[PDB]
Parts: C-alpha cells; structure tokens; sequence
DNA sequence: ACGTGCATAGTCATTCATGA
DNA sequence: TCATGAATGACTATGCACGT
C-alpha cells in the first residue's frame, strides 16, 4: 500500500477539477461562444441529420446521441441544456427549434424529454456551415471511437450575439446578448480597418455596438455601465421593464408591466410584489392582477390607491423589486485554452480571426479536392481522345490489372486515373456525356484558378467573410428589442 | 353566489381562475403534468382553471372508501370542486359550473376518463345529472400548409377531408414537416391547446348525459367492479360490436 | 356542444382500452412470444446495428431509438423492459447483452440508463434472422414515418423458452420458461409427424418437454401440475429451492440455501424468515446469515438449535416461506389477434406453422430476387454477344435516352436490361470479367431451380426448419437447470 | 467489538464482522456504483456507504447547516466516532475508511470535499492512517482467448497491450479495450477484481505531515475567499504535472 | 396484503462566483 | 438567502388479474 500526503492529494485533485471546469465546462470558447455541452449537442443533432430540412426528431434521440458519442454525462442535465437553447426568452438567437412545451419565463417547467421534439435552427446551421470541409480541428471523443469538433465554424458572432453566463472555479463569466445587425457592422469595420490599432478599433466598435440587446426587450438606463464593460471587460448595466399608466372608468389609475429585464422570473416577480405589500413595504398599491396570456404576452396590472401618485409607486417598484435590476457584465471567455477578460475590440477581433481561419481552411480543402477531381478528369479526357484504343485494350485483357497496366502504358497515366477510367460506366460514352466530361474539366480549372487567387490575396479572404456574413444578417437579422435611453 | 380563488386552502397543483362566479368559471381536469403545464399557459386565466392529474386515477369501484379519500389525486378533485361527496354533497358550493375532463386521444386517455367518470358518478352524481361534466376532444392532426394558416383535425376522416379541400383549393404542404400527428396532450404547446380545446369559440366539447340511472349503475359495476368474470364476459360479448354503436 | 350518454361513453372507452391492452400491450404473440414493447426494442436495436459483432452501445441510444420510431411511450418504463431482457435470473434465455449494473435477484435496483450499455445477444439475432427477406409482415409505425415488424422470424420457440407473464384486462397470462433442447425435440417430432392429430401430438410433445426449466434452477415437486398446464392450459406447479444440511466443529447443524424457486426475491425471502422468528414462529432456528457473494452465488446459512431436527425446520420453511412456492401456470397467448388459452401441442404446432410460413416466404423472396437478377444478367449476355454493335450504338447516340431506346430495339431487351447495360462499367468488358457474367447466369439458374424445388416440396420446407433449428440448439442450447423430482 | 445492522444510516450496507480492526468502510460515489459495490464486496469485512451528489463544503458552510446534511450525517453516524471536541477514536466502527470515486475530475472534486470533512471534523482518522483512497481502473483489456487485464493508467494500458501482443495474444478492434468513465459503468465482478479484492486492489493511505501547512491549504482551496483561491490556481496549476518528478 | 410487468415524471440537495 | 447553469437519480402511486 502506497502512502500519499494530504497536501499533495488536495492540491493535485482540486487544481485538476478547477482547470477542467474552467476550460471544459463552465466558460465559453471565444471563437464560437460555446461551452462543450452546447457544441456537442449541436454537432450531435447536426450529424444525426436533425436539421431544418427534416421534421423535428424526438429530443430523446438528440440527448442519447450526444450522451452516447460526445458528452459522457447524465441524460437529465443534457436535456436541460438542449431545452435552454430552444427558449426565446433565454437565447437572443435560439440554436434549437423546439416543438412542444419548453416551459415559460415563469416557474412553468419544461415538458419531460418524452413529450418534446427538436431540431437545429437555420442560424445554428450557420454555426456548423462547412464544418465537413476541414474548417475546424477535430479530436477523438471520450473513448476514441469517433471524432468531434474542437470548435464550430460559427459563421455569425455567437458569443456576443447570444452571450454567456457560467460559474467556474476562482472565476465566473456573464456576457450579455447583443443585436446581430449591430455586431455585423462592428465586424464589417474590423475587416475594412484590419490594420487599425486597439485604441481606434475599440472606438469604432463601441460606436456600432450601441449596447446589449436582450431577448426579453426592456430598457437600458444610462451609458456608463455599457461603456465600462466594453473598455474594462467589467461593467454594471442598469435594466428596466416597461410600465404604462392606464386610467379607468371609475377612476382607478393602474400600472401595467408588459416587459421585464433579462433573466427575471415572471412568477417570482409577482410574488415579490405580493409579499412586499401585505408586509408593509409598498403602500399605495391596492391590487395585483396577472392578466397575462399566450395572446397578449406579459401583462401585470397593478392598481394603486386613490391617494397615491403613479410615479412614486413606480420608483418604489424600481427600488424594491426587479422591475429595475442590474446586469453584472464580466466579459470572460476562453482564448486559446486560457481564460481571459476581454475588451469589446478583442472579442470582435478574435472572432474575425476565426472567420478568416475558417475560410482559408475551407479554400485549402476545396483546392485540394479540386486538384484531385481535375486529375481524374484529365485521365478521362485522354481516354476519350483515344476511345477506340481504350476499349479494344480492355477487351483483350485477362484481368483488370492487366487492363489497368495497359492503360498506363497507352495514355501515360497514374494508377488513380486508370482506375477512374476502369470504373467509368458506358453511361458516359454518349455524345453529350463525353462533352460533359470535357466541360467539367474546364469548369474546375476555372475554379482552381479562383481558389488559388483566394489564398494569394488577403483582400479576397476578408471579402468572403463580409459577403457571406452579410447574407446571413439579411436573412436572420432582426430589429433591436431592448431600448436604450439616457439618465 | 361567489367564492374566493387562490392567490398567494385549495390543492397545490390547482391553477385557479380569477373570476369568482362559478356560473362563468370552468375547471379543466387534465391528464399529465406536461399537458397541465401547457394548459396553464394557454388558458384564459379569467374563467379557466387547470387541475393536472398525475398517473391513473384510483378505481373507487374497487378500492375501499377510506383508501380513496387518502388518495392525493382524488382529494385534489373533491377539494377543487368544493361540493363534497355522497350524502354531504351540496351543489350550491360547486366552484365550477363546467368540469371539463381533458385526456389524451390514446387508449390510456380513455381509461382515465372511465376512472374519473366512475368517481363522479359514485361520489358526486348530481354533477352529471345537471350537465356540469364535459369531455374535451383533443386534436389528432395539425395540417401545416406552406403559405396558409394551419388547420387542426379531430379524426382520420377530417384529416383526409381538409387535405383534399386544401389541395383542391391550390394550397400546398411539405412532405417532410407535413401533417403533425398528436399522440397526446403533452406534445402540444400552450397556443395549440388554446386553439383546439380551450378557446370556447372553437373547442369541441361533449356534455356527459345520464339517462337510465339503474342501467348506468349496472354498467359501472360490471366494467369497474371486483368481479373479473363479469367483466371478461362483457368485454368478449360487446367488443365485437363497438364499431356499430352509432351506425 | 354535442351530448353523449354516460353509458355509451363508458362502454366504448373501456372496451377500447381493454382490447388494446389485451392484444397490444400485456400479452405475448404466440408465434414469437413477444409483447409489443419487447418486439420494438429488439427491432430498434437490430436496425441500429447494436449487434453482438460490435461493441455495446449506450443503452440510452436503444431506448431513444425505440421511443422515436416505434414505441410512443415513456423512456423510463421502456428502459425497465430492456433491463429485464438482459437479466439472467428473469429470462431463461436473455435477449439483451447488458454491460454494467443491471441489478440483482434481490432488492438491488439496476443502474440508471446513463451508466449501462447494451446490445442484442446471439440468440436474439436468431429472433430477427432474415427479417429483411420479407419473412414477416411489416406495418407503418405510430406516425407512418417508418415501417415496423408485426412479428419476428423467431427461429427458436421463444414463447415456451423464455415464457411470459402479463396482467391485461379481464385476463392475465403466466407461461413458465422451458429448456431449449427439450422444446427442440418437441418441434422435431412435430415436423416428422406433421399429419398426427392433436391427441397423438400432445402425448408425444409432453414426453419430450419434461416440464418448465427456470433460470433460477431449483426443484419441481410432482408431475400433476405440469401435466395439467399442458393438457388444460392451466396448472399449479410446485417449486422448491435446494437445501443442504451442514454440520459444525462443535456439532451444531446449519441449513444452507443455495437456490430459490423462480421469481423469489432474495432480500424479501431473508427478511420474511427474520420477521417470523422475530415474531417467534419458526422456532428451532438460532441464526440467519447471508454468506452470499458474487463468487459463491446464493448462500443463505440458517443455523438451527441443537434440540431441533433439520427436516422439521426445512418443512416449516417450505410451509411458511417461499422456499416452497407454486407457479400458477396459465397458457394464455394472442393467436391471430385473439387471446387464446392453449394446450402444449397447440403452442408447438402454432410455432411450427410460423416457422414454415417464414421459410416459404424467405424462399419466395429469394426466388423473386434471383429471377430479377437472372433477367438482368440475360440482358448483359446479349450485349456481350453483340458488344461491337452495343458500344458503337451508345457512342453514336446524342443523349443517353437515345442510346437506351436504341439498345431495346437492337437486342430486344427490357428497359431494365438496357439500363443495366448502360450502367455497366468498363471493368466488366475484360475477358475474365465477361466470363463472370456468363457463369453467374449459370450459377443463379441453378439457384432458381433449387428455390422452385423447395416451394414445390413440403418435405424440404420442413427439413429446413429442422436443419436450421438443430444448428441453433447445438450452438446455444444448454443443460437443464431445474431438477424434476417426484412426490 | 461493535454491533452491525441486520440505529445506522439507511443507505449503509454494513459488514458482518463485529471487529472494527478487521472491518472496512467503502465510501462510494453514486447509487449505481454503490449498488454494484454492495454486490461484489466481501460482506464479511467490507461495508458500503453510497454518497449521493457533491458533498457539502464544511469549510464554507455554517456548522448547523452541515449537520442537517443527510450525507454528512450518514458519514458521521456510520463512523461512530463523533466530531470535533466530542471525537472518540475508540468508537470507530471501521479501521479502514476507503474513499472510492470516479477517475474523472468530479470524482477528484468529491474526494477533496470528503478529505476536508475528515480533516476538520475527524482529523485523528487521517493522522492515524485510517483513511485510504481506492484507485479505480481506467481500462479493461479483453483478449480473445486469454483472461482480461485491467489498467489504472494510459501508460500501464500501453504496457500490457505491448506485452500481450509480444506474447502472441490478440484483441478485437471492435470490443477491444473497454474504457471506464466511472464506477457506475462497472458491474459487481469488475469492482471486486480491481478495487475491493484486498489481494489486488490499489489503495493509497492518506498521511498528514505538516498540520499547519495543511490547515492553510484547506482554507485557501476550500474557503470563502475566492481571490486567494484564484491566485493560487493560476500560480500552481502551471506546475501540477511536476509535483512528483 | 404482496409480488408480478407494461402503462399513466416532478421533487429533492449540493459545488461554484457574483450581486442583490 | 436567491437566482443564474452545467456538473454530481432514487422515490413516490395508481390499473390490471391471480394466488398465497
Ligand atoms: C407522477 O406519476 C408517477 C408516479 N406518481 C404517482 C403519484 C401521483 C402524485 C405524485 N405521487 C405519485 C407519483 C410514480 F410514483 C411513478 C411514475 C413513473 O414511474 C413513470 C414512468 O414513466 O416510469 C411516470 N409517472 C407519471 C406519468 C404519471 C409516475
Ligand atoms: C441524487 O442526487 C440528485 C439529487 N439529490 C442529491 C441529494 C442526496 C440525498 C437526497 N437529496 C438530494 C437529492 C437531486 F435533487 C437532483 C439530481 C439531478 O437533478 C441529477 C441530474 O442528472 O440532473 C442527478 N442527481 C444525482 C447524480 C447525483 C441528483
Ligand atoms: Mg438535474
Ligand atoms: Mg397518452
Ligand atoms: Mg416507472
Ligand atoms: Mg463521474
């Protein structure tokens, strides 16, 4: 029996836990803004074909596929993670298309795994765009049976768009969501002004990203906190819901709350008001009624007493409830396997770097495949020019290898080419099919010329990021929800 | 006659309505936590309350009364209805003049309905006699037209009918997404439940009627009683002719 | 609002439930001895490739696949059904190969879905043997997305082998498990004596099936109950565990129970004895100790007092515990969609009929496929005899449709044949390759003749059942476990 | 000698031997692992206490809250000694306390939470070497004809594979080398032949050298001061690989 | 009154960091 | 003290028929 000192054990064990939680659980990768479970769920769904071009699969099949191949953890918490990615009040840009009961902004829990179906959303399809073209590094899974992606292509700035919140060890992250159209402008600037220093870049990006854009709409009061978050990586952003004062028939002024700040539970909010009333902390309130429905959305009506001023009661609600609540921004993300607090210019720049890498890698993959196909076509064209000879040669051959070796001698071709000729069908000996082979060669040599041009000019590479992202924003970009006002 | 609704002495799972008038109030007794959850969201909280029942209901025909009153799900129903049971039944204290039983379209939904109808007929008969008991008919299909509004069907026939009419009308459907088939209330979201089973302007309700009280007494005892033999001979005798009860 | 009478509703609703439970939940089909959940799990795993020739897949993937395509019910109870099919103390012949903690004969519950892996067993592969050759009717699943089998090929008498227990409405089944080798003998007799009446058949089959064979070994006392079950479809079979009396160095005697009757919980058994003593009604017992382990199996030591007789205490255990307990046999199974209480000769006969159906259908499928290929090959041979013309014709055709229409007219061939010629690779124009096509035609026409011969001879059909079943039994047949003694 | 249950935790699967000197308590992570462990154990000398969920941090949590925790009460009760000033080693019901957790990081984390509970409430158990750590297997090499071998590291895996192949043995490339991702994936037999069979199990005995140095490390790692912990992890994570070099 | 087996998931407690 | 979000599932009750 071996002895071990308690100090040695505690230090090694706790550091190993802390580091894995930090890098591989709680905090998002800066390039795609995803935690491991997110990335693995989405890839699992993607690889299983659970895409928008097919009907919703039972969500159990997504959990099981994730669990069985990529994510060696419990089916329960994995389902929770999948569910969250499908909720429009949680994600600013949902990555999962949920079918069935996925809960509510209140205390209504999601339906069990058995009752719900799910598939990827079109934007999530942009997260995974051309992942099969060697655009990202893959590594073996938890048991080496299959490969999984280390990061997704992420063809829209997901980290800033959907934000992230996570509690790790020794640190935690809390990045708010942002409006896609605003992020794109920042990216477009970063691409045009690719030589700009950090001082200029931060100034430019902050002008275009006006602030967080929450899925729950609401209000942002002040500009200091937003400015701090982008320059420091830390900042306190004051949020508010919207309150509309209505006057009644009998004369009964009432406050109607139709929006709440990000991550405020509707039911807990009403309960807080109700409990702070009978206790004696919110006088002037006469009655609380939840007139909310699926058809009018949130609608909490607060009737106030006749000897009460509406604005006094609203400020009291701002003070003693989450009708006004702050978002503690802490822009923490994993950069190259290291946790980092980043400025807004760093977050954009690092993402742009990733997109350029993806497209250079995509171009290289396509150029390689183009050369291979070109090569095979060059062999076919030789066969067509000597088609009379090609045939008579194969007929008079004992084996296919003897026929093959003969083809090399005749047309001076590779073993890959001769094989491609051998595998050729009589289908393609028709006139238009012979011409199709010719024209196809010409098409590729044109595509090879294009692809080589891409790799030689950083200008075009940046151009591809811009143009492709622009297409994505024109389709999937939406209006701002959170209104920004001053003090 | 008006009674207080719960707002921050009634069942915990009860999602009560706001209206204090029983004549205008409705209790949706729902199968499953998921379905009850969605119903709670898609309802009209003014006049509609939701009571989710979990698991198959205890057979009051077979079980002794003391065991039945100890059952958490029965206590919820009896309490939420307010009336009382047997000799202490008082319709004046009825908290909802519409008691809608909403279960899955599948065979297990049907079974829960028979267990609830047995509870009502044995403990609270006047609710049936006075037409306070209804059966919600859930949808079976949702036809998702490419450009037009989606249509719901409550039978294989209606599905075939709406499909033909739409296609004849020049509408089109994907052959992938296409016609969503519901296998239970739990698969529905809040909106869908509203637009098929809870919206009073489009919902398909059936009012439970009681004609022959003595004959009903016998059928309940045969189907739900402790005598297996009697039940076995009845099922073999009459299952052959279920299709032809309404022909 | 439509009115409905409570009588019409109750009758229609309860009958619909009872009939579905009877035919489609609780009771086994006579041909393969499976309930719908069993059949759907096994096919799901089968179609998923979760076979013994590959490593165990996470069992969550089997549950999810079953749920998503075939069994529209809860993941929880489906997992339970899968776990049961993997327990050696539940099934006499396990159909699922479990990896991990699948529980114990006691109160130790199985591990959760996330922890366990599973795949089909070799015998379960015989349940599904050649299911892909139209050997059984398929119907659309619960949403018409995919097809599922109505019954499995079941190339070994699974109903009798593994038995079945189920509570339906108005009725219930309880079929005990049997030894595969004994059942095989009964089938072999049924095949040879295919003209024998029910009177003779029952006598023969009862002579070969000596009685149930429980996975938990133990003893069967008496022969009346067994005989009743086979002649009536109902019978009470008295079971016993095995008890061996040990003597101690001091001299004190102790009873060691190493086997218990079928479906007796080990933990409940020990607790029952303790509670009776503690209640003071099994005097003569001095101490109860469970010396069981994974390495010695069941081993319950009952030390008795010196003024106690071993057999007196054993007889008391037979009387007041499940050390002796009866199996209430009730041979109820679904026959052609109808529940039927069956005699033993009926159970065998119905199964033999199923096997013959399976093989005639397999033979029919193979004969059709042979004819289709033989007809495509005939077309190719026509092309080779006129190969000079065939090529020049395709070469001299503008499109492929022009080439095809030409091929039909020239060689007097089908459009299916002409297509095959077009689809032919330049490989098969080699000398030796031209010869393969010729020989393959000759090869198949011999197989077509053979297949036609099988369909024409009921003798051969029965022989195939025998010969194929014999192979299975020689592979997977094992010794008897339950010892049969007299009164 | 002390009586075994046949006034202790419900989850405790006690041993049969009434001698603490001969008895062993396996504190196990998870109901599944604890369940199979209960089956593969030697019921004579080995008892199983399954712990469910992350253990409460006694360094952070108030004392009264810790005593309300069902899992802590299970440990304190099953050990019999008592805690803090009311600690009495004479009443120790098991002279061997083996902590058995998954090889993964969450297993490592649970052990640090248990070692903290022990060091703060029942320190003498560590000082007198009653606390051990079972090392679960990482791999199971399933040879086609030969008996299966278990490995406790990537290195040992490569070593046994190399030796076996050199000896002329063979493995399937499908089934092949089973990789354990936790105790829950193991059956009763596997746990016995790797962590509970005393003739082959790999135990590590927790020793306490400098009590004052340990006191500070526990407070830094497990305490409420995040800042101190954050600087410590960034300072020392860089060099964890080289602690035993 | 208990076991059987296929059907009809929410609740319960911790780690971890941060701000109310 | 509570919320956040990924990490570490057993227990609880009915239907149904049948035999001790
Ligand atoms: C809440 O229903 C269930 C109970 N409940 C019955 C009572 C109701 C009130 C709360 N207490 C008990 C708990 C239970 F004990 C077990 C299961 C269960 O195992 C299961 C499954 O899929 O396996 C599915 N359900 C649900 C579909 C109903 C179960
Ligand atoms: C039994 O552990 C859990 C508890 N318990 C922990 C405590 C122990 C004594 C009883 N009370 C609490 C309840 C809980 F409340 C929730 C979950 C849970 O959600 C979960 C998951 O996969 O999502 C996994 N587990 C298990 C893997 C540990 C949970
Ligand atoms: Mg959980
Ligand atoms: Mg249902
Ligand atoms: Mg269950
Ligand atoms: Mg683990």
């Amino acid at each position: 029996i071996e002895p071990v000192d308690i100090e040695q054990e505690m230090q090694r064990s706790y550091i190993d836990y802390a580091m894995s939680v930090i890098v591989g659980r709680a905090l998002p990768e800066v390039r795609d803004g995803l935690k491991p479970v997110h990335r693995r769920v989405l890839y699992a769904m993607f690889d299983s074909g659970f895409r928008p071009d097919r009907s919703h699969a039972k969500s159990a099949r997504s959990v099981a596929e994730t669990m069985g191949n990529y994510h060696p953890h419990g089916d329960s918490s994995i389902y929770d993670s999948l569910v969250r990615m499908a909720q429009p009040w949680s994600l600013r840009y949902p990555l999962v298309d949920g079918q069935g009961n996925f809960g509510s902004p209140g205390n209504d829990p999601p339906a069990a795994m058995r009752y719900t179906e799910a598939r990827l959303t079109p934007l999530a399809m942009e997260m995974l765009r051309e992942i099969d073209e060697e655009t990202v590094d893959f590594i073996p899974n938890y048991d080496g049976r299959v490969q999984e992606p280390t990061v997704l292509p992420s063809r829209f700035p997901n980290l800033l768009a959907n934000g992230s919140g996570g509690i790790a060890v020794g640190m935690a992250t809390n990045i708010p969501p942002h409006n896609l159209r605003e992020l794109a402008d920042a990216v477009f600037w970063a691409l045009e002004n690719h030589d700009a220093d950090e001082e200029e870049t931060l100034a430019a990006v902050m002008g275009r990203v006006k602030g967080p854009d929450f899925p729950t709409a609401g209000l942002i009061v002040g500009s200091q906190g937003t400015a701090d978050a982008y320059k420091t990586g830390r900042g306190s952003i004051r949020m508010r819901g919207v309150v509309e004062v209505e006057e009644d028939s009998r004369g009964r002024t009432s406050l109607v709350i139709t929006e709440l700040p990000y991550q405020v539970n509707h039911d807990n909010f009403i309960t807080s008001i109700a409990e702070q009333v009978r206790d004696g902390k919110l006088a002037g309130i006469s009655n609380i009624e939840d007139q909310s429905s699926d058809r009018v959305g949130l609608r909490i009506v607060i009737e106030i007493k006749r000897d009460a001023v509406a604005k006094v009661v609203i400020n009291n609600l701002y003070k003693h409830t989450q009708l006004q609540t702050s978002f503690g921004a802490n822009m923490l993300a994993i950069v190259d396997g290291v946790p980092r607090t980043l400025r807004l210019d760093q977050l954009i720049r690092y993402y742009v770097d990733h997109q350029l890498d993806v497209i250079v890698r995509r171009t290289t993959y396509r150029l390689r495949k183009a050369n291979e196909r070109a090569h095979i076509l060059r062999g076919l064209v030789k066969a067509l020019d000597a088609l009379d000879e090609v045939i008579a040669l194969i007929r008079a051959s004992e084996t296919v290898d003897i026929a093959r070796a003969g083809l090399i001698e005749l047309l001076d071709i590779d073993e890959i080419q001769a094989q491609a000729i051998l595998d050729m069908q009589l289908r393609r000996l028709a006139a238009l099919e012979r011409q199709r082979i010719i024209d196809d060669l010409a098409k590729i040599e044109a595509e090879i010329a294009d692809l080589e041009d891409i790799l030689a000019k950083p200008e075009r590479q940046r151009g591809i990021v811009r143009d492709e992202l622009a297409e994505i924003v024109d389709r999937h970009g939406d209006d701002r929800r959170t209104r920004i006002i001053a003090i | 006659n008006a009674l207080v609704r719960r707002k921050s002495g009634l069942p915990g799972k009860l999602a009560d309505c706001r209206s204090t008038d029983p004549r205008k109030s409705e209790l949706y007794v729902v199968e499953g936590d998921s379905a009850g959850g969605s119903a709670k969201s898609g309802r009209d909280s003014m006049f509609q309350a939701i009571l989710p029942l979990r698991g198959k209901i205890i057979n009051v025909e077979k079980a002794r009364i003391d065991r039945v009153l100890k059952n958490t799900e029965v206590q919820a129903i009896i309490t939420a209805l307010g009336t009382g049971i047997h000799d202490e039944f008082d319709i004046g204290k009825l908290r909802y003049h519409k008691i809608v039983l909403m279960a899955d379209a599948d065979v297990d939904g049907q079974h829960i309905s028979t267990l609830l109808l047995t509870l009502l007929f044995r403990f609270m008969r006047p609710l049936i006699e006075n037409g306070h008991v209804f059966l919600a008919q859930p949808p079976l299909y949702k036809l998702k037209w490419q450009r037009s509004d989606p249509e719901f069907a409550y039978s294989d026939r209606e599905r075939d009918g709406l499909l033909e009419a739409g296609l004849k009308a020049g509408k089109k459907i994907n052959k992938e997404d296409g016609i969503q088939r519901y296998k239970g209330l739990g698969e529905m979201d809040a909106k869908e439940l509203w637009e098929t089973t809870m919206d009073p302007s489009v919902r398909v309700l059936r009012q439970v009627t009681l004609d022959d009280a003595a004959a009903a007494d016998e059928l309940f005892s045969i189907l739900m009683g402790e005598d297996v033999d009697a039940r076995r001979s009845f099922i073999t005798r009459n299952a052959k002719d279920v299709r032809f009860l309404d022909v």
